């Protein structure tokens, strides 16, 4: 034969399963009590403006 | 006197100026085998006695 090596080795179904089925309950979303910062501000040697 | 093109002054130009056979290569994906001794793979078959 000629092709490119390939380990035809065989997994297990179970394990696969489990992990499906466990993957079912993750959360896309957080809780949190405040937003996270979004703004900051630098000073100067200036006190009218930053 | 041979009448061959044995040694030729070529300028860089035209290096790849042989360019002209066409070949065909099979994908590296697909398996390539022989199956000649595969011809004398068989079995007989015996007569009932009794």
């Amino acid at each position: 034969t000629a092709t490119r090596e390939v380990d035809f080795t065989v997994p297990d179904v179970q394990k696969i399963l489990d992990d499906i089925k466990a993957l079912a309950a993750e959360q896309v979303y957080k809780i949190v009590k405040v937003p996270s910062i979004s703004f900051r501000h630098i000073v100067m040697q200036s006190r009218d403006r930053v | 006197f041979i009448n061959k093109r044995i040694v030729e002054r070529v300028r860089v130009g035209q290096i790849l100026a042989v360019l002209n056979r066409r070949f065909v290569a099979y994908k590296g994906k697909m398996r390539i085998m022989d199956i000649t001794q595969s011809l004398k793979m068989g079995t007989k078959l015996a007569a009932p006695t009794v």
